[PDB]
DNA sequence: TCAGGATGTATATATCTGACACGTGCCTGGAGACTAGGGAGTAATCCCCTTGGCGGTTAAAACGCGGGGGACAGCGCGTACGTGCGTTTAAGCGGTGCTAGAGCTGTCTACGACCAATTGAGCGGCCTCGGCACCGGGATTCTCGA
DNA sequence: TCGAGAATCCCGGTGCCGAGGCCGCTCAATTGGTCGTAGACAGCTCTAGCACCGCTTAAACGCACGTACGCGCTGTCCCCCGCGTTTTAACCGCCAAGGGGATTACTCCCTAGTCTCCAGGCACGTGTCAGATATATACATCCTGA
C-alpha cells in the first residue's frame, strides 16, 4: 500500500488536501465535490503564478535581486488584468504609481 | 501551536518561475493573505451557486462558473485552462 | 507656559500642515489651497471613528481587551478597502 | 558540590592570569603594594581606601584580570581610575589608547578633575553639535591623544568611526546602567571592538531580583559566561525562616561568599574616616488631605475608567493635584500664587513649616524627584516662597549643566536649595556645601534611592547630615515604602551578602549574623502629628543652641499674631 | 539674491521624490495618539498592539492618497492647479461617502 | 409547488400600524425581497464571526454583534433593544 | 401535550419557526443557538415596522390609502438612517426625491 | 414664447413627480437581445426579466446625471459636456 | 424559427428619450455630445450584466436567461435590486 | 413695481373595473417528548507583549518675510442649444397560433461521508552568509539668470 | 542662447541581518474499506415565449430662429511658495510592572438528532371599492408690455 500524493497525481504545486479540508471545514456546502479541491489548486496555482512573475521581472528592472512589496503594487497596477481584480485592495508598503497630470508639467 | 500558511508553496512556485529571485519576508506574507483572499471569494462564489440552483453539492463545474465571474477576462479563460487540464490529468491516474 | 504647561495643544493637531502636504505631494497634487487643512483633519478623523468603531466591535466580541492586527483588517475587510500583508 | 568551582576555576584562574590574559593567593598571586603616590598626582592627598583598592584592581591587571568596584559612594573613583592610569602608564608609559565613559552629568567634571589632578595625560570629549565632533572626529580622527573620553549613546553613533581602532583597557561608570546583556550599549559594546581590559565602577550591586549578576559576572570574566542558564533556581532560592534562610540562604549564599570573594571592593565611610557626623538618616510622615482621600476609598473612577495605571494615577496625586488643567479651572481659576496650594497637601504644608528653620538655620537643602512635572509647581511654589533655587533636571541642556555646578561650587551662595532628578542623580555633582537631603515620591528602585541618598555626607564634610523622607500615612506611598525596605530585606540576603566581602574575613560576616539578624528580626517587630515646633526642632536642631535659634521661629506658624471641589472632581471626573 | 528656483520647480522635485519611496508620511506618535483619543469614546482602556496601530496608519494614509488623486482630478477639471475644500468635498460627494 | 413568502407577516405588522392602509401587491414584492436581503446580511455577518472565533455555533450574542455592525446608529439601538427584550421573554416562559 | 408556538411565546410576528429552518439549512453554521431564531426574528420584526410605518405616514401625506413603490421610494430617502442602510439598492417603479439645483432656479 | 429654460424646469418637475419607465420598451429590448447574442446563442429572455434591466439601466443613467450634474455645476457651467461624464466616471473608479 | 443577427440597435435610445433621463437627474441644458458618449457608457453596462447573467444561465443547464438571474448579477456587481424577487 | 393674458396646474364629480382583502379545503413543516455527547464554559497557570515614564539627540516643524503666479472679476463675442411647428413613423395594443423547454416525477447508482491504520510533508528551531542599506566621493546633469 | 550651481546618478567599499538551507518532531494527510443518498437521467405535461399581423397615434424627427450662455481675453490684487532661522517634539534607547492573552483540564447541559402528531399557512376561489379616468371649472404663474 504505497502512497502518493494529491497534488502529484495532480501535478500541481498547491497542497489539494489542504484546500480540500478548507473547503469542507468552512461550512461552503455539505458535500465537497472529489475534483473541486485539484481544480481550485490548479487555479490559485495560475494566479500566484501571474503576479510572481509580473513582479519578479519588475524588480529585475530595478536590478533588485529580491521581491518587496513595492514590486507587489508595481507588478499589480501597471498590469490591467490584475487591476481590475485587485481594484479595491490596498497593498501595505504599497507606494503608487509614478503619475503625473499633464498640466502640472511646466511649458 | 503551528499556524500553517502558504509560504513554501509559493516559493515553489517562484522557483518555477524566476530561478534566481528572493523573495522578502513581507512579501511573502503579502502573497499569503492574498491566496486567503482570493480562496475565499471563489469558495463563496461556488457556495451560493450550489444554494441558487438547491444542489447540495460543490463540484468542479460550479468552482468553473465561479472563476468565470470572478477573473475579468483573460485571467478567466487561461485560468479555466489550468483548471480543466489539471482536472484531466488527474482523472487519468 | 513655563510655571504651569498649559502647553496641551490637541491629538488631532498631531497631523501637522507639512505632513498633511506631504500626504498631497504623492498624491500628485501641485499647489495646495490653505484652508485644505483643517478640511482634511475633518476627513481623516470620520474614517477612523469608522474603523475603528468596527474594530472595537469585533474585539468586544471575542471578549478580549486588546484590539489586535486581525481585527482591524477585518473591519477594513467589511467596508470594502481591504488590507493585505498583516494576515 | 560544585566544588568543580573551586578546583577547577582555581585552576582556571591559571587558565586566564597565564593562558588566556584561600583566594587571597592563587588569583591574587602577583603581589605588590606601595604608599608612595604616582609623580604624575598634582594637588591631592592620600587616605588608605585609594591605596588598598589601588594595588588590588593593579594587581588584577598584574594578574591581567578585571573586576568591579562595589564601594560605598563619595569613595573617589574618579582618583582610583587617575592613579591607575596615570601609575600603570607612568610605568609602562605606553599611555594609550584607552577609553572611559561615564555619565552625561558628570562629564565637564571629569574634565576638571583631569585638568587639576594631572596635566601630563589628556584627553578628548563629545559634546554639542555633530559639528563640533566633525571638527574633534577630523582633527584627532587620526589617532593623536592619550585618552578618549565619551558618553554612553555616542559610542553607538560614532561606533562607525571609533570602533576601527583597537583597544586594551577600557574604564565605564555606573555600572548598573549595565544590567541586561540584551540592553542594546552592552551588545554594541562586544560587537563594538574588543578590549582585553573592562573594569565597572558603581554604587551598589545589581537589582534585588538578581537575574542577570550572571550578565555582570559575564561582562567580568571569563568565568560563567559558557553555563549560564542553569543555575536560576538554586540561586533565587534566598528570594520557618531558620530553615529557609538555613538551606537556601545560609548553603547557597556562603557558596556564593566563597566565590564572590575574588570580585566585588568595599567599605564604610567610619572605616576610612570616622568623619561621617552621625547615622544622618531619618524619616517622618504626614497626611493628606482628605479631599482626595476619599477618591482613594470610593475609587470608582480609579478602577473601570482616560485613566489608567491607577498606581501611577495615585503617585501622581500622591504628591499633588494641578497636574491637570482642571484641578486649577474648577479650583484656582486665576492660577497665582494662592492658599491651599500649601494647604492641600502634608509635604506642602509641612514644608512650609519646615521653611522657617530651613532658612533660619541656613543649612542647605536638596530634594530630589522621581517624576518630572512635580518639580514644575514646586517652582512656582518657591516663586512664592521668593529664597532662590536651581531648578536641575534631565534633557534640560547641555552645558549649563556645568554653569549651574560653577554657580553652586560658590561658597558665597545665597540660594540655599536646588533640584535635582533621581535618573540623572548618577553622581551628577559633588556636594560638600551642604547638610540636609529631602527625598520625595517612591522610587521603585532603592539602589537609586541610596544612591541620591549618600550625596550629603561627603570627604571632607564639615557639617552634620540630616535627612528625611516625606511620605503620607494612610496612603499607597507608605505601602511602597513597605515594598521598599522588603527589598532592603531581599538585598540583606544579597547586597549585603555581597558588601562585606573585600579581604575575605573570618568574623565580620557572623557580626552581621547576629546583629543585623537583630536588625531584621528588629523590623520584624515592627510588622508583627509633628505639627507642634518640639518635636521637628528635637529631630531637625543638632544642639541646644538650634533649638533656642528656632525659638525665632515660634511667632508666625505657632503663634500667629473642601468637598465642592471634591464634587467638581466627581462629576467632571466622572466620565 | 541667492539662486532660487522658480514657484512649483520645488514641487515637482518632490513629487518625483515621494512618489519614488515607500515611507510612511505621517510621524507615528502623532498617529498613535489620535487612534487611542478616537477609541477613547466607544470602549474605555483598549490595549493595541502596535502591529494594530501601524494597520491604522497604512489604510488611512492611503485613503487620503486617494482622496487626493481624485480631488486633483476634479481641481484640473475645473482649469485651476490648486485644490481647494470645495474640490475634496465634491470628490467625497461623487464616490457616495456623505 | 409552493413558493412561500413573508407576504402574510408583513400584511400583520402593518395592520398593527396603521389598521386603515392597504399595500399593493407590488409592494408587498418589495418588503418580501427586502426582509430577505436584510436576513442574509445578518446571517452572513453571524456566520463569519462564528468563524473568525473558530466557534462553531451562531448564538445570540453574535447576532446581537452582526445587527451591530450592518444597522448605523440609531436602529442599532433601537434594534438591540427591540431583541433582547423578546428573548427575555421568550425565556420567561 | 398542548402546542404553543414560538412565536406567540416570543410575542413577535414573525415565524420563528421559519427562520430557525433557514438558518440551519443555509449552511451558515454547522449549530444554530437556539436564542438566534427567536433575536433575528425580533430584528426583522423592528426594521419592516420602521419602513412600513414612515411609507405610511408618506401615502397618508399623499391622501392615498394604499401605500405603493413610490412611497416606499420617498420613506427610504427621506430618513437619513435608511438611506444609509439602503444606500445602494435600486427600487422597482422607484422615481427619485424631487431635486433642483440652487443654480438653475431663475433670478 | 417662454424663455429658454423655463420649459426645462417645468419638465423637470413633471419628471421627478412621476415613476414611468424613460425608456420605450421595444427599442430597448431588442438592443438586449442584440447584446446577448454575442456570449452565448438563442437565449429566450422572461419578458420579467428584460424589464429588470431596464429597471436597472435607468437607475444606473439617472444617478450617473445626478453626479455629472454635480460636476458641471462644480466648473460654473450649467450644460454637461462629455468631459464630465467622463469624470464622474473616472472618479467613481468605474475605469 | 429563425433568427435575424442584428446590428446598429443601440440606435434605439434615442435623444429625446436620454433628455428625458437627463431631466429627470436634474440636469438643466444638455450638450448636444452627450449622446453618443451615453450610448457608450449604456452599452458597457448591459455587457457586464448580460455576461453575468448568461453565465449564471449557462451554469443551470437552461437556455432561458430569467429574472432571478439577472437579479443575481446586480446583486453580483453591487447594485442590489428589489421587487422583482431573491 | 403693475397688469392681460395665455398656459399649465390643481379641484370637484360621475363612472368602471380589475386588484385586493377575505373565506374555505388541504397538507406538510413546526412543535413536543426523549436521548447522547461533544462543544462550550470555567478554573488553573504562566509569560510576553503592553503600558507608562525619563534621558538624550536631531531632524522636522513653526515662524516669518518677500514676491511671483494664479484665482477671480468683468466684458465682448458667436455659436451651439432650446422652443415651437408641421410631418412621419415606429411603438403599442389587441389579437392569433405554434411549440421548446421549464418544470415536475420515478428509477437506480456511482459516489462522497465516515471511521480506522499508518507515516512523511510540513512546521519550528537553529545556523549562517550575501544582498542590500549605506556612506562617501566622484562625476554628470537640469534649472535657472545676463 | 552660454555659465553656475544646486540636484541626482554612479563605483566602490563596508557591515549586518534577514533569507535560506538544514534538522528532528509530530499531526494531518493518505489508504482502504463500507454504506446511504443526492443527483443523474428519462419521461411526461402544459406554459409562457416567440412570431406574426392589423390597426391607432404619441412620439420622434427635421428644421427654422432667436438667444444666452461658453469661452477667450485682460487686469488686478492677494496669498501660497521658497528660503532662512529658532524651537520642540518625535525617536531611539533605557528603565520597570502587571495584566490580559494565551494555553491546559474537566464538566455539564444544549443541541442535534429522532419519532409522533396537527394546525398554521398556502392555493384557490370570490365579491367589492380605490384609484384610475373623464368633463368641467377655478386659479397660480411666467412672459411681455408699461
Ligand atoms: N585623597 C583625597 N583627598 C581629598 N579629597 C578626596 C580624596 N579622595 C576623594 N576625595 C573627595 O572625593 C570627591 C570626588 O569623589 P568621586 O570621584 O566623585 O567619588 P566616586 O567616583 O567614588 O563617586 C572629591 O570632592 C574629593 O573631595
Ligand atoms: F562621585 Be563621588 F560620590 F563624589
Ligand atoms: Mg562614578
Amino acid at each position: 500500500a504505497k502512497a502518493k500524493t494529491r497534488s502529484s497525481r495532480a501535478g500541481l504545486q498547491f497542497p489539494v488536501g489542504r484546500v480540500h479540508r478548507l473547503l469542507r471545514k468552512g461550512n461552503y456546502a455539505e458535500r465537497v465535490g472529489a475534483g473541486a479541491p485539484v481544480y481550485l489548486a490548479a487555479v490559485l496555482e495560475y494566479l500566484t503564478a501571474e503576479i510572481l512573475e509580473l513582479a519578479g521581472n519588475a524588480a529585475r528592472d530595478n536590478k533588485k535581486t529580491r521581491i518587496i512589496p513595492r514590486h507587489l503594487q508595481l507588478a499589480v497596477r501597471n498590469d490591467e488584468e490584475l487591476n481590475k481584480l485587485l481594484g479595491r485592495v490596498t497593498i501595505a508598503q504599497g507606494g503608487v504609481l509614478p503619475n503625473i497630470q499633464s498640466v502640472l508639467l511646466p511649458k | 501551536t503551528r499556524k500553517e500558511s502558504y509560504a513554501i508553496y509559493v516559493y515553489k512556485v517562484l522557483k518555477q518561475v524566476h530561478p534566481d529571485t528572493g523573495i522578502s519576508s513581507k512579501a511573502m506574507s503579502i502573497m499569503n493573505s492574498f491566496v486567503n483572499d482570493v480562496f475565499e471569494r471563489i469558495a463563496g462564489e461556488a457556495s451560493r451557486l450550489a444554494h441558487y440552483n438547491k444542489r447540495s453539492t460543490i463540484t468542479s463545474r460550479e468552482i468553473q462558473t465561479a472563476v468565470r465571474l470572478l477573473l475579468p477576462g483573460e485571467l478567466a479563460k487561461h485560468a479555466v485552462s489550468e483548471g480543466t487540464k489539471a482536472v484531466t490529468k488527474y482523472t487519468s491516474a | 507656559a513655563k510655571r504651569h504647561r498649559k502647553v496641551l495643544r490637541d491629538n488631532i493637531q498631531g497631523i501637522t500642515k507639512p505632513a498633511i502636504r506631504r500626504l498631497a505631494r504623492r498624491g500628485g497634487v501641485k499647489r495646495i489651497s490653505g484652508l485644505i487643512y483643517e478640511e482634511t483633519r475633518g476627513v481623516l478623523k470620520v474614517f477612523l471613528e469608522n474603523v475603528i468603531r468596527d474594530a472595537v466591535t469585533y474585539t468586544e466580541h471575542a471578549k478580549r481587551k486588546t484590539v489586535t492586527a486581525m481585527d482591524v483588517v477585518y473591519a477594513l475587510k467589511r467596508q470594502g478597502r481591504t488590507l493585505y500583508g498583516f494576515g | 558540590l560544585l566544588d568543580q568551582t573551586k578546583d577547577t576555576r582555581i585552576t582556571h584562574l591559571l587558565r586566564q592570569t597565564n593562558a588566556f590574559l584561600d583566594y587571597y593567593n592563587v588569583a591574587h598571586r602577583i603581589k605588590e603594594d606601595i604608599k608612595k603616590q604616582p609623580s604624575i598626582l598634582v594637588g591631592g592627598t592620600l587616605k588608605d581606601y585609594q591605596i588598598k583598592g589601588l594595588q588590588w584592581m593593579v594587581s588584577l591587571f598584574n594578574n591581567h584580570l578585571n573586576g568591579i568596584l562595589a564601594d560605598e559612594m563619595g569613595l573617589g573613583k574618579t582618583i582610583q581610575t587617575i592613579s591607575l592610569l596615570t601609575y600603570l602608564y607612568e610605568m609602562k608609559n605606553i599611555r594609550g589608547p584607552y577609553l572611559v565613559i561615564v555619565p552625561l552629568s558628570t562629564l565637564s567634571n571629569w574634565s576638571s578633575e583631569f585638568a587639576k589632578w594631572a596635566p601630563t595625560l589628556r584627553t578628548i570629549s563629545f559634546k554639542g553639535s555633530p559639528n563640533e565632533r566633525k571638527a574633534k572626529q577630523a582633527k584627532i580622527r587620526a589617532g593623536e591623544f592619550d585618552v578618549v573620553l565619551t558618553t554612553f549613546e555616542y559610542i553607538i553613533k560614532e561606533r562607525a568611526l571609533l570602533s576601527k581602532v583597537k583597544w586594551v583597557h577600557m574604564i565605564i561608570d555606573e555600572g548598573h546602567r549595565m544590567k541586561n546583556a540584551q540592553s542594546k550599549l552592552s551588545l554594541t559594546l562586544n560587537t563594538h571592538y574588543h578590549a582585553d581590559y573592562r573594569l565597572i565602577l558603581t554604587g551598589t550591586p545589581l537589582q534585588n531580583n538578581l537575574p542577570e549578576l550572571w550578565a555582570l559576572l559575564n561582562f567580568v570574566l571569563p568565568k560563567i559566561f559558557n553555563s549560564v542558564k542553569s543555575f536560576d533556581e538554586w540561586f533565587n532560592t534566598p528570594f520557618d525562616k531558620i530553615e529557609l534562610s538555613e538551606e537556601e540562604t545560609l548553603l547557597v549564599i556562603r557558596r556564593l561568599h566563597k566565590v564572590l570573594r575574588p570580585f566585588l571592593l568595599r567599605r564604610l565611610k567610619k572605616d576610612v574616616e570616622k568623619e561621617l557626623p552621625d547615622k544622618v538618616e531619618k524619616v517622618v510622615k504626614c497626611k493628606m488631605s482628605a479631599l482626595q482621600q476619599i477618591m482613594y476609598q470610593q475609587m470608582l473612577k480609579y478602577r473601570r475608567l482616560g485613566f489608567n495605571n491607577q498606581i501611577m494615577q495615585l503617585k501622581k496625586i500622591c504628591n499633588h493635584p494641578f497636574v491637570f488643567e482642571e484641578v486649577e479651572d474648577q479650583i484656582n481659576p486665576t492660577r497665582e500664587t494662592n492658599d491651599d496650594i500649601w494647604r492641600v497637601a502634608g509635604k506642602f504644608e509641612l514644608l512650609d513649616r519646615i521653611l522657617p528653620k530651613l532658612k533660619a538655620t541656613g543649612h542647605r537643602v536638596l530634594i530630589f524627584f522621581q517624576m518630572t512635572q512635580i518639580m514644575d509647581i514646586m517652582e512656582d511654589f518657591l516663586r512664592y516662597i521668593n529664597i532662590k533655587y536651581l531648578r536641575l533636571d534631565g534633557h534640560t541642556k547641555s552645558d549649563e549643566r556645568s554653569e549651574l555646578l560653577r554657580l553652586f561650587n560658590a561658597p558665597d551662595s545665597e540660594y540655599l536649595c536646588f533640584i535635582l532628578s533621581t535618573r540623572a542623580g548618577g553622581l551628577g555633582l559633588n556636594l560638600q556645601t551642604a547638610d540636609t537631603v529631602i527625598i520625595f515620591d517612591t522610587d521603585w528602585n532603592p539602589h537609586q534611592d541610596l544612591q541620591a541618598q549618600d550625596r550629603a555626607h561627603r570627604i571632607g564634610q564639615k557639617n552634620e547630615v540630616r535627612i528625611l523622607r516625606l511620605i503620607t500615612t494612610n496612603s499607597v506611598e507608605e505601602v511602597i515604602l513597605e515594598r521598599a525596605y522588603k527589598k532592603l530585606d531581599i538585598d540583606g540576603k544579597v547586597i549585603q551578602a555581597g558588601k562585606f566581602d573585600n579581604k575575605s574575613t573570618s568574623e565580620e560576616q557572623e557580626a552581621l549574623l547576629r546583629s543585623l539578624l537583630d536588625a531584621e528580626e528588629e523590623r520584624r517587630k515592627k510588622r508583627e502629628e509633628e505639627l507642634k515646633d518640639s518635636e521637628i526642632n528635637e529631630i531637625l536642631a543638632r544642639n541646644d543652641e538650634e533649638m533656642a535659634v528656632l525659638t525665632r521661629m515660634d511667632e508666625d506658624r505657632s503663634k500667629k499674631e473642601k468637598r465642592e471641589e471634591s464634587e467638581s472632581a466627581a462629576v467632571y471626573n466622572g466620565r | 539674491k541667492p539662486h532660487r528656483y522658480r514657484p512649483g520647480t520645488v514641487a515637482l522635485r518632490e513629487i518625483r521624490r515621494y512618489q519614488k519611496s515607500t515611507e510612511l508620511l505621517i510621524r507615528k506618535l502623532p498617529f498613535q495618539r489620535l487612534v487611542r483619543e478616537i477609541a477613547q469614546d466607544f470602549k474605555t482602556d483598549l490595549r493595541f498592539q502596535s502591529s494594530a496601530v501601524m494597520a491604522l496608519q497604512e489604510a488611512s494614509e492611503a485613503y487620503l492618497v486617494a482622496l487626493f488623486e481624485d480631488t486633483n482630478l476634479c481641481a484640473i477639471h475645473a482649469k485651476r492647479v490648486t485644490i481647494m475644500p470645495k474640490d475634496i468635498q465634491l470628490a467625497r460627494r461623487i464616490r457616495g461617502e456623505r
